[PDB]
């Protein structure tokens, strides 16, 4: 007699991690970037680029 | 009630003595020293110095 096409099956798992790092801001130099109160001359400054 | 007399600096006496300038990156920038000399005045006395 002939044979069948068997075919098989499996169930995998997904396991879970993760990875993080992570850096800092110091506040010296907080004020220099974002505020908007540095009208003219301190936009475009040394200390600020 | 009792309300809370503001007082400005500026419009005091004492505001004489000092000049008052904001500077505003100065907390970043106070990591270094800024070290400027001033002056002296000197005699021309006779003799070759």
């Amino acid at each position: 007699p002939a044979d069948q096409p068997v075919h098989n099956y499996m169930i995998k798992r997904l396991d879970r991690r993760s990875l993080n790092a992570a850096f800092s801001i110091a506040v010296e130099a907080l004020g220099l970037i974002s505020g908007e109160n540095l009208d003219g001359t301190h936009i475009s400054s040394a200390m600020r680029l | 009630c009792s309300t809370l007399s503001l007082v400005r600096f500026l419009e005091l006496g004492l505001s004489v003595a000092c000049v008052c300038t904001k500077f505003p990156e100065l907390s970043y920038v106070a990591e270094g020293t800024i070290q400027f000399e001033v002056q002296q005045p000197m005699i021309a006395r006779d003799g070759p110095h």
